């Protein structure tokens, strides 16, 4: 329930679909920010602002795959 | 696409308290594959001494000195938690 990473720099442009893996949400109010995190085929993770058009498609994207 | 733009949008571990606030960083800094990233002014941290670092584990174990992140420096705003790393 308590995330064991929290994002405090999001990334704003958008990551090419064909590099992402998967993505979990941190929600939690115990971080200091709300984040999505992509995880890319070459397992890096990256964080991302859940308010651009960019990730939520992305998210929708790989609930497809 | 620019990898430079997005160098430093990497997570990072935090430290939870007993207190009920939010997670914190140790520090201002962190490191995304390798390379030195600062947190954002303003950002939640905790201010350690050399002494206290040593003995950071996953339990809580003596008072953590809360503070902001300000140009790298974690400095100090006078309360106080009980700090532990996240697992």
């Amino acid at each position: 329930s308590v995330p064991t990473t929290c994002c405090f720099n999001l990334a704003n442009r958008k990551i090419p679909l064909q590099r992402l893996e998967s993505y979990r949400r941190i929600t939690s109010g115990k971080c200091p920010q709300k984040a999505v995190i992509f995880k890319t085929k070459l397992a890096k993770d990256i964080c991302a602002d859940p308010k651009k058009k960019w990730v939520q498609d992305s998210m929708k994207y790989l609930d497809q795959k | 696409y620019d990898y430079e733009e997005a160098r430093c949008a990497c997570p990072a571990r935090h430290l939870n308290n007993t207190n009920g606030t939010v997670l914190k960083l140790l520090g201002c800094h962190y490191f995304c594959n390798g390379t030195l990233c600062t947190a954002p002014d303003g950002y939640p941290c905790y201010n350690l001494t050399a002494q206290q670092v040593r003995t950071l584990t996953t339990y809580p174990n003596t008072s953590c000195a809360v503070g902001v992140c300000m140009k790298g420096t974690c400095v100090k705003n006078g309360t106080m938690e009980q700090c532990f790393k996240t697992p």
